[PDB]
């Protein structure tokens, strides 16, 4: 793998390696939540007066 | 426990159209209640949810 240009005994080989970022996905951290609440009161009172 | 006075100020009138004996009457008023109400009561509840 070592390219033809530097076959030659004065023409060093030497890998550049650089990365590139092509997207960027960030998640917000945050944590939801619901409720439903049914009830059923009865009241039998007796008063004197 | 509640003593209650209740002054009154009053007018009045009457007449009695007739013959000859006609008999007329206005008047006023003048009146105060002293009274001494109590009241014991005692109640109950049974609620349930």
């Amino acid at each position: 793998n070592v390219s033809p240009e530097a076959r030659h005994p004065l023409v060093a080989a030497y890998p550049i390696v650089h990365v590139d970022m092509e997207n960027i996905i960030l998640s917000k951290n945050e944590d939801q939540s619901t409720q439903n609440t049914d009830s059923q009161t009865r009241t039998i009172s007796k008063n004197t007066s | 426990t509640s003593r209650t006075h209740t002054s009154e100020v009053h007018g009045n009138a009457e007449v009695h159209a007739s013959f000859f004996d006609i008999g007329g009457s206005v008047s006023a008023g003048f009146s105060n209640s002293n009274s001494s109400t109590v009241a014991i009561d005692h109640s109950l509840s049974l609620a349930g949810e």
